[PDB]
Formats: C-alpha cells, structure tokens, sequence
C-alpha cells in the first residue's frame, strides 16, 4: 500500500503561531487524491482540506495546504485555541486507500497551577465493602505533573490510577484525577489521607487531605 | 421534460455520453471510488441541440488499464439521478 | 447531511455483528458509503465502500471475509457485517460518505467491545464537595461497569461550564471507572443542586444522582 508518513508526530505551538505540518508519501500521488481530515478529542474526523488545498465547508481562512508529488503540507497560519486536535492526511490515488499515522497539535499557553481538591468514598460505596479516595487537579499547564498518594504519612505504592483530559478547546488547560482504592478494612483502619501535587505553576508542592471521621 | 440516455464506452478513455434529454441543463461527471473528478481532470463536451427539440452532452477521462472498476459516471436531471460503471 | 449510527455493542467472540448506518439530507443512492475502523488511541483505517446505486461494494483486502457491506432503501441506511469477531475488532467504527474527497461526512462512531465478559451497569458514587479559591468541586463516581462507553451530563444539560468527564480507566477487575466532576462558586452550593446523570446504553441503565456537600 501506498504509507503515508506525518511529520511531526505531536507539537505545541504558541498561540499566533504559523504551524506547518507535513505528509510524505511512499510513492508519487495526484494532488487531485490527497486530502486532510480533522479529528478534535471525543469526537468523529471531520474534512478539512481536500484536493491538497481547498477548504472544506466550515473551515476558516487560517487553514491552507500545498503539495505534489510525494510531499505534502498543512499550514495554520495563526495557531487558536480551538484548533488542538489529531490531523490526518489521506490519499485516494490508490487501492487500499490509507491514512498518515496522525500529528497531534497542541498549543502553549501561560503556566497555570492547578487547583487541588479531594474527595473522600461516599457512605454509599463503603456499604459494599470498597473505598475510592479521589484527589482532582483542576485546569493546570502544562501537562506535567507528579501526584503523591500519602495514607497515615505512608507513601502508597501501586494502589492509585490516574486519568488526564485532552487539552481544553476553549482555556487551553488540562484536568487530571487520581483515584486511590482501598479495602473498606483497610480504609477504616487509617486516618490521615492526603494526595500531594507537584506542577511547575506551584512553588512548593500542594497537599490537599483529610482525617477519616471528623467534621 | 425528456430523460437522458445514458451511455459509457471504453477505448484508456472512458467517455460518458447523455443523449436525447429535455431541458438542457443537466449534471454528469466521472468519480473514483465515488469521489468526484475535478472539472480540470475531464474533458467536457458541450451541451448541444440535436434536432429532435433534445440535448445531448458528454465527460470523458483518461484512466489507467485496470482501474475500471474504481470509475463511474454520475448523471442528475430534472430532479433524478443514476449512477453508471464502466461497462466491462 | 446526517450519517446516525446504531449504538454500542458488546459481542462474543467468534459470533457476528452488524452495524448501521442512516443517511439523511441528500439522495441515498446518490454518493458512496464508506467504513473507517478506529481502534482505541489508533489512526484510521479504511475498511471498504458501497456504491449503493447499483450495490457494488470494494473492500480493503485486510477486511475481505471479515467485512460485508449492504443498503436498504427503506431504512435509508448501509449496514456493516463484521463475522468471526476477535479483540482486535474491538474498536470504533464509522460511517462516511464521499463526495469531494473520500470520507466528507462522518457519522458519530459506533464502539464494538469482543469479549466474553457480561454486561454491568455502572454504580454512581457522589463525590461530594467540603472545604480552592472561592471554588468548589464536586462530582460523581461512575464505577464497575462494561463495556464501554457511558455518557454523563450535569441537571440534565443545563450545567456544561466547568465540567471535566475524564477518559475511563480499566481495573483489574476487568470493570471500567471514570469521574466528572464540575467546579462552581461555593456560595452556589447552598443554592443550587447537582444531580449527574448517567446513561449505560449496554445495560440499558440510566442513573440519575443527587450531589449534596458534606453536613458536618
């Protein structure tokens, strides 16, 4: 089949920023059957480009596309906010018709620290015999962060998973929740729970806890 | 209004010929895998008066031998359409 | 132009399923139907394409005789046949439609879990807020459920602002969990109520529940 190879893989770009991105192809392909597809986080592909260069409907003037041959481009000529997504190029010159592996495009923005919350197991859920404690870092960047699970001043070790948001379309920020889990045993058996952040937004590290039994 | 008769012939040139048809206005282009071809890419007759108060028109394009199953003409008229392969 | 997809599945393994497809805002017969496999945190792969005029389908060779495409006039739909099921069918699948380029319109996706696993509703879990700058947090739990996917809104969809459904987890459980969570003005904790509401199209479960602030 014909591979489609995009470059680069994933990149940040400044707010305002002119970004290129490139399609390079294993063999020469009419322009007529090369086309670029936009797929924003939790949501279905869309058309962007087709023929190389032509906007589809609904695309703004930001967006352009050049090539021939075996190379291929998309450029944004003023990076926005709403434009983080995974960009896909796509030819139909030949059977099978492929896709690039995707470029995934981010956008920098000022640091923001996150803000720290967390939350005890409901009554609810301790009735059948488990406890989820949950510690949620709130619309930081950048992504990079390091969250510390501390039970009774004990480092816990391999009893938390973590799960992050695709960058936010409109304030350019990420979420991130970290969820501790525990036997309700082992839960009633501890008192101080305590989930301790560390982002380049804060000067020191944040420790948001709480005492198991007190108001 | 009058239908067109729709005929593709192979020579590798495929042409697609719409004959005999009322009113003159009418849609027909070649596709690959269902995508339409760019007006550029065909070679266009016009749209010609053919003496029995009817029209007739044609698109051809230049394929590559083996390709013919990835090729086909799409007509609209008068509100109908048809969509015909390369005959084989 | 409208491509609805049926919904979520989940399917054994080794059995068949079938997909479908409603096209609406042009003529069905006018322009090809294309399928696109996604699988999870994967790019896009073409499956094949209908030409549903005269009903000739071309399929990627990677998907002869796991792939059959159909059309009904009736349903104005194209349909998928996916036999012989694996994990590595599971996936995200999408309708499309050509025009300009090959995949113009798409339609919202359809998750295909393969596993032997039995369908489980969610359990929705309050996460309650208590004593971040005038700011408080507040969620609910969505644990122990399968397959994917699940929905979540906040009153109903009346809160959006500041709502962050966070991508599920699967434990060693083999259950999927995720959070949303909403930040709100503290003062309006005492005012106004937050009920998530959950949806689990595969065991057909719909949750609705009330989160209310710590009392003591």
């Amino acid at each position: 089949e014909i591979i489609l190879t995009q470059s680069p893989t994933t990149m940040a770009a400044s707010p305002g920023e002119k970004i290129t991105i490139t399609c390079s192809a294993s063999s020469s392909i009419s322009s007529h059957y090369l086309h670029w597809y936009q797929q924003k986080s939790g949501f279905s592909p869309k058309l962007l480009i087709y023929r190389t260069s032509n906007l589809a409907s609904g695309v703004p003037a930001r967006f352009s596309g050049s090539g021939s041959g075996t190379s291929y481009s998309l450029t944004i000529g003023t990076m926005e906010a709403e434009d983080v997504a995974t960009y896909y190029c796509q030819q139909g010159s030949s059977l099978p018709l492929t896709f690039g592996a995707g470029t995934k495009l981010e956008i920098k923005r000022t640091v923001a620290a996150p803000s720290v919350f967390i939350f005890p197991p409901s009554d609810e859920q301790l009735k059948s015999g488990t406890a989820s404690v949950v510690c949620l870092l709130n619309n930081f960047y950048p992504r990079e962060a390091k969250v510390q699970w501390k039970v009774d001043n004990a480092l816990q070790s391999g009893n938390s998973q973590e799960s992050v948001t695709e960058q936010d379309s409109k304030d350019s920020t990420y979420s991130l929740s970290s969820t501790l889990t525990l036997s309700k045993a082992d839960y009633e058996k501890h008192k101080v729970y305590a989930c301790e952040v560390t982002h380049q937004g804060l000067s020191s590290p944040v420790t948001k806890s709480f005492n198991r039994g007190e108001c | 209004t009058v239908p067109p008769m729709v005929n593709v012939t192979r020579s590798i040139t495929v042409t697609c010929r719409a004959s005999s048809f009322y009113p003159r206005n009418i849609i027909l282009t070649w596709r690959q895998d269902g995508v339409s071809l760019s007006h550029d890419t065909q070679q266009w007759g016009d749209v010609l008066p053919d003496g029995n108060g009817t029209y007739q028109t044609w698109v051809a394009t230049r394929i590559c031998r083996g390709e013919e199953q990835r090729f086909t003409c799409y007509m609209e008229h008068s509100g109908n359409h048809s969509t015909h392969p390369v005959p084989s | 132009i409208q491509l609805q997809q049926s919904g979520p599945e989940l399917v054994k393994p080794g059995a068949s399923v079938k997909v479908s497809c409603k096209a609406s805002g042009y003529a069905f017969t006018s322009q090809n139907i294309y399928w696109v496999k996604q699988s999870h945190g994967k790019s896009l792969e073409w499956i094949g394409y209908i030409e549903p005029y005269n009903v000739v389908p071309m399929y990627n060779p990677k998907f002869k005789g796991k792939a059959t495409l159909t059309v009904d006039k009736s349903s104005s739909s194209a349909y998928i046949h996916l036999n012989s099921l694996t994990s590595e069918d599971s996936a995200i699948y999408y309708c499309a439609r050509s025009g300009s380029s090959n995949f113009d319109y798409w339609g919202q996706g359809t998750t295909l879990t393969v596993s032997s696993a039995s369908t489980k509703g969610p359990s929705v879990f309050p996460l309650a807020p208590s004593s971040s700058g005038g700011t408080a947090a507040l969620g609910c739990l969505v644990k122990d459920y399968f397959p994917e996917p699940v929905t979540v809104s906040w009153n109903s969809g009346a809160l959006t602002s500041g709502v962050h459904t966070f991508p599920a987890v699967l434990q060693s459980s083999g259950l999927y969990s995720l959070s949303s969570v909403v930040t709100v003005p503290s003062s309006s904790l005492g005012t106004q109520t937050y009920i998530c509401n959950v949806n689990h199209k595969p065991s057909n479960t719909k949750v609705d529940k009330k989160v209310e602030p710590k009392s003591c």
